[PDB]
């Protein structure tokens, strides 16, 4: 029917779709615009992750220019990396 | 007409597996077992949920309850136009037949039943409550 | 289990036994009225009583009543 | 047979055709280290039966609440022995009328 | 509640949840010993009922109390 | 002759409100799943 | 396309249980049979003392931080191991009231493994076995929430 039992390899890892996720997506993450002045959308909150990472205990501000860099990076990383194994095209396309 | 037993060795129907299956029931009590030959194959759809593809020739199935196997005999019956028959069995080895256990299944009268629980009396000449109070347990007065 | 209990007013048109979900009635020879059958509860104790043998009955008041009993792990329907 | 071309039912297999299966279930032993067996069942041998831990959670709990009474006097919050310090609402009953 | 939503609702409910502790791992370990079922029809017409007679009566029973002793008490 | 001591609430609410339901409760729940032989 | 991740519990469709990567995924399998409540192997009273462990020092902590006795200093800690020792005492009661009232009659029939052989039954279901068990889940819950208090008070950075 569907199956009789569980394949135990299900995530059919081909190696070089995590490294062409991010790295397919990251080396044109960080160009620079007219919009930011100059900087990137990985190098602007590089000094975020590192400027936040100084005064450690302290959580980061609720309201502190951020958090958006840090949801809008996630919100194309997982997207790039979830197309990208759909490039399991080995069947179907 | 004798008794049959069935023959465990015959194939089952295509089916994905669904929820709604068999539980608990069947481990300690008793699971109900099914059995017919189709002529050719066809879809059907389960008591439970979800469409399943009857084999061509002998089948078998396996439920929880006996509405169950009498909806499945009342769909495969009415509309396919089949002779189906199904089994209780006990969670040991034991198996009991059951549906027609007359050969003819109940609506053709067949010549040799016993008629049971089969009073002989108007609906309004029962006994008022009165009269058969006092008894070992509860009882309607048109049980005695 | 269930008391099942067939009367006499009984015609035997087998509208209860196609009407029982759980076959429990039987139609048996009879020969007290024109169509020499008669209905017969031989198997109560499948029964679960949802009177669907009361509605098929065309007779008035009914020739066939369900009273409702002591329940069981069949009466009760219970499939787990 | 049961495991073979979708024949499912063997008669005399029953612990399969049912549904009763171990899911999760291994068994094998030296989970822990040798010498707790013995430092936890030379433990639990007083309280190893119906009778026994039901009569000690019996005893404990008699004599936690009922000292929990004499000596939870850690305030309470109010009730005990720390009480009104001020005369709350003896004259102040009534609106129209006081009656005390 | 117990008034307006009658039975057989709550049975096949209470099914899906037998289903849901029968396969839950880790807590497949502890049985009922009788089997769960819905109220019976007679018996949630005197829960309802005990409900509302006692809600009934605790409500008037505080507005009463509350109102004549707030006032003259 | 009579009198019940000052402490008397403190130790006789928790036994009324916790020991005796749950002495009442557990003795109730045995009885009520044995089963007979 | 030739391909299905979804499957049936060991091919039969018709147990109401189908297998998925939540259930029956080998990591997450390995982790459950790893854990103290499926080993079946070691006696039910060492399983007691370890699950009773956890679960008390687990438990000893909302009654510190959110009981009502958490903001008067170095006295907040006590009140909440002490209520949370309660609380796991009248989890033995329980237990054994269980006990008394679950395996109190015949056990089942059959038991075999996934992969299938025939494969015994746990100890832990008998009358004795779970009596066992319960006194191994008093005396690890009560060390377990009295280590919740030595923890408290000896540790660097505590608030
Ligand atoms: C290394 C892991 C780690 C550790 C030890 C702490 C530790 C702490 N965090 Mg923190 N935090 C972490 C990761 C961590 N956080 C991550 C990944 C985020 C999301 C980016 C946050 C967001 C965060 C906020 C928003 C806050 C804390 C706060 C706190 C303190 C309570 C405590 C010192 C609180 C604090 O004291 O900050 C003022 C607080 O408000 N954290
Ligand atoms: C990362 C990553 C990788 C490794 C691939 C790889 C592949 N993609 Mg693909 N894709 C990606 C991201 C990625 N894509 C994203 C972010 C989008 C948007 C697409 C949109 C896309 C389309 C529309 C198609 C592919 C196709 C293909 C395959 C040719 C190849 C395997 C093509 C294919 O399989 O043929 C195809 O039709 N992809
Ligand atoms: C969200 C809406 C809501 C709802 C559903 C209720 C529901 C209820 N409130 Mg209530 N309440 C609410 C908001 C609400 N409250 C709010 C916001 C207030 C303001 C603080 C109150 C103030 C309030 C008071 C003060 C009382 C209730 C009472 C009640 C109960 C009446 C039940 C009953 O059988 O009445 C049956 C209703 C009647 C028998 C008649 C109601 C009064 C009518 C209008 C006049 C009396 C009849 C008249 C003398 C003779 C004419 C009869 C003729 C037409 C045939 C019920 C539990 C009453 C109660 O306890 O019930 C006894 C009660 O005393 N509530
Ligand atoms: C039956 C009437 C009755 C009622 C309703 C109450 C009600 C109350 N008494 Mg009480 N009391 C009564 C008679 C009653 N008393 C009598 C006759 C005596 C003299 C022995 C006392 C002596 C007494 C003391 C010394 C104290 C109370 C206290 C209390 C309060 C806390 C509850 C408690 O711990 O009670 C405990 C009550 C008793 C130990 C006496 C009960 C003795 C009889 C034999 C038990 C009756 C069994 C009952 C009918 C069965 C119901 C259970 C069943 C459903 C399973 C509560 C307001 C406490 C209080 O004042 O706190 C402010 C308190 O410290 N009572
Ligand atoms: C949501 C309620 C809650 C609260 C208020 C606390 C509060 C606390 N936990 Mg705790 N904990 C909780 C749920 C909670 N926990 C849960 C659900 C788990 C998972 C089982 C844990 C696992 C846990 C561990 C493993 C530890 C704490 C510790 C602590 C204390 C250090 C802070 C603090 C009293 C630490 C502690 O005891 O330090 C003294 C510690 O080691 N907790
Ligand atoms: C259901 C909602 C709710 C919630 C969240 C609370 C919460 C609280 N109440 Mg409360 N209360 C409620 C309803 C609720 N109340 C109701 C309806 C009443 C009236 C009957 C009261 C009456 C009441 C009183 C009278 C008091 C409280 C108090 C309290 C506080 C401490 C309680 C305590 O010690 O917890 C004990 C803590 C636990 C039982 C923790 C269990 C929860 C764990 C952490 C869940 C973890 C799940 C985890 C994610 C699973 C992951 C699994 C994974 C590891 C595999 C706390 C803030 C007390 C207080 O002082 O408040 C400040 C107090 O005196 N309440
Ligand atoms: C008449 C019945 C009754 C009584 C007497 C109490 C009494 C109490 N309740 Mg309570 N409660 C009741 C019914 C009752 N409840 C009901 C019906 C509910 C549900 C609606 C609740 C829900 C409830 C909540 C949610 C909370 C209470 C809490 C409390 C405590 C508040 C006292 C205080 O300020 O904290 C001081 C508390 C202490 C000093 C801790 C004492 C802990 C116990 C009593 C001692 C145990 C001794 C030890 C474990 C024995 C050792 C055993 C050995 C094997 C090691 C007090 C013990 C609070 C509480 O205790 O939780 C923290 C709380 O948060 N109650
Ligand atoms: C807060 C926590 C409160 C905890 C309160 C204690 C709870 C005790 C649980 C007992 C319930 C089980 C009932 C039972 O069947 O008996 C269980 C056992 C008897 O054991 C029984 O034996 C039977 C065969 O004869 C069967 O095997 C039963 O299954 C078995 O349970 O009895 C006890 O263990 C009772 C011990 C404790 C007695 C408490 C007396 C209370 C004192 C009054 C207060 C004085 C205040 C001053
Ligand atoms: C935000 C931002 C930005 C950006 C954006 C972007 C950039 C977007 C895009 C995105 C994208 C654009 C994505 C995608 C990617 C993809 C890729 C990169 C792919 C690749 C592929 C491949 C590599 C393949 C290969 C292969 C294989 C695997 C096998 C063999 C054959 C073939 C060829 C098929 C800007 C600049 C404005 C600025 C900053 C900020
Ligand atoms: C894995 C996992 C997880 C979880 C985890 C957890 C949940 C943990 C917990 C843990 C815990 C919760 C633990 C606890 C512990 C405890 C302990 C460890 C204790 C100890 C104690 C002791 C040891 C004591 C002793 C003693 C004393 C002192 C007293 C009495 C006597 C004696 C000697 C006994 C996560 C989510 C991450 C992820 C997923 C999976
Ligand atoms: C909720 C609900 C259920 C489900 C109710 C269930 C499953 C029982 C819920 C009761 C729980 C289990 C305990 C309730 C807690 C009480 C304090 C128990 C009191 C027991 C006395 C002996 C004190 C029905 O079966 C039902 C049937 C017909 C009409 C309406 C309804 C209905 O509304
Ligand atoms: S009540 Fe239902 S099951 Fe019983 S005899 Fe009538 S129709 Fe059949
Ligand atoms: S339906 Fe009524 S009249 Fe008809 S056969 Fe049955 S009992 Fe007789």
């Amino acid at each position: 029917a569907s199956n009789k039992s569980f394949p135990r390899d299900w995530v059919k890892t081909d190696p070089l779709v995590p490294v062409l996720g991010f790295a397919g997506w990251t080396i044109p993450a960080n160009i620079g615009v007219s919009a930011f002045g100059g900087q990137s959308l990985f190098g602007l909150f590089t000094q975020s992750i590192g400027e936040n990472l100084a005064h450690f205990p302290t959580g980061p501000a609720l309201d502190d220019k951020f958090w958006l860099y840090l949801i809008t990076y996630h919100l194309g990383l997982f997207l790039t990396i979830t197309l990208g194994q759909i490039g399991v095209q080995g069947r179907k396309q | 007409w004798t008794v049959p037993t069935l023959n465990p060795d015959t194939p089952s129907p295509i089916f994905g597996g669904s929820t709604g299956g068999l539980l608990r029931k069947a481990q300690t009590e008793e699971f109900y077992v099914i059995t017919w030959e189709a002529k050719k194959e066809q879809i059907f759809e389960m008591p439970t949920g979800g469409a399943a593809i009857m084999r061509q020739g002998p089948n078998l199935l396996k439920f929880g309850k006996k509405e169950q196997c009498l909806a499945l005999t009342t769909q495969l019956r009415n509309k396919f136009k089949l002779t189906p028959c199904f089994y209780r069995v006990f969670p040991d080895g034991k198996v009991q037949y059951l549906h027609p256990a007359d050969g003819v299944y109940p609506e053709k009268v067949n010549a040799g039943r016993v008629g049971a629980n089969q009073n002989m009396r108007r609906i309004g000449q029962n006994v008022n409550p009165i009269k058969v109070k006092f008894s070992g347990r509860m009882m309607s007065p048109a049980e005695i | 289990a269930h008391i099942v209990k067939i009367y006499d007013t009984c015609i035997g048109c087998t509208q209860c036994v196609r009407a029982c979900p759980l076959d429990v009635l039987e139609m048996v020879p009879w020969d007290g009225c024109k169509a020499s059958q008669m209905a017969s509860a031989p198997r109560t104790e499948d029964c679960v009583g949802c009177k669907r043998c009361e509605t098929a009955c065309p007779t008035d008041f009914l020739s066939v009543r369900v009273y409702l009993g002591s329940e069981s792990t069949r009466s009760m329907g219970l499939s787990y | 047979k049961y495991g073979e071309n979708s024949r499912y039912f063997d008669l005399q297999d029953m612990e399969n055709t049912t549904g009763s299966w171990d899911m999760y279930g291994v068994d094998e032993k030296k989970r822990y280290p040798d010498n707790q067996a013995k430092f936890f069942t030379q433990a639990t041998d007083i309280i190893s039966r119906r009778e026994s831990l039901r009569a000690l959670v019996a005893l404990s709990g008699i004599a936690a609440i009922v000292t929990y009474g004499l000596k939870g006097a850690k305030d309470a919050d109010l009730p005990i022995t720390k009480g009104p310090q001020t005369t709350g609402e003896n004259g102040k009953g009534g609106s129209v009328r006081s009656r005390l | 509640m117990f008034l307006i939503s009658w039975r057989g609702y709550w049975q096949e409910l209470i099914e899906t949840l037998v289903w849901a502790h029968e396969k839950t791992p880790l807590a497949n370990l502890v049985y009922w010993k009788d089997k769960p079922v819905a109220l019976s029809i007679v018996q949630a017409r005197l829960v309802g009922l005990a409900h509302f007679s006692v809600g009934y009566i605790f409500t008037y029973a505080a507005f009463l109390i509350a109102s004549t002793s707030g006032r003259f008490g | 002759p009579f009198v019940p001591p000052s402490w008397a609430p403190s130790v006789f609410v928790p036994l009324t409100g916790l020991v005796l339901p749950a002495i009442a409760m557990a003795t109730l729940f045995v009885y009520i799943e044995k089963e007979a032989p | 396309k030739k391909a299905q991740v979804i499957s049936p519990v060991n091919g039969d469709p018709f147990v109401g249980m189908l297998e998925t990567p939540v259930t029956s995924a080998p990591i997450v399998a390995t982790y459950l049979s790893n854990l103290p409540a499926y080993r079946t192997g070691v006696a039910p009273v060492l399983r007691g003392v370890e699950i009773g462990l956890a679960h008390g020092f687990l438990l000893a902590g909302p009654f510190i931080k959110l009981g009502p006795l958490r903001n008067v200093p170095e006295t907040a800690e006590i009140a909440g191991s002490l209520s949370a020792a309660g609380l796991v005492l009248i989890l033995a009661l329980c237990l054994s009231i269980y006990g008394s009232a679950q395996f109190q009659s015949t056990p089942s029939i059959g038991v075999k493994t996934l992969s299938g052989r025939s494969v015994a039954r746990d100890p832990l279901f008998s009358a004795d076995g779970w009596s066992e068990f319960a006194a191994g889940f008093l005396v690890g819950g009560e060390a377990g929430v009295a280590w919740a208090y030595v923890c408290t008070q000896i540790l660097p950075y505590y608030s």
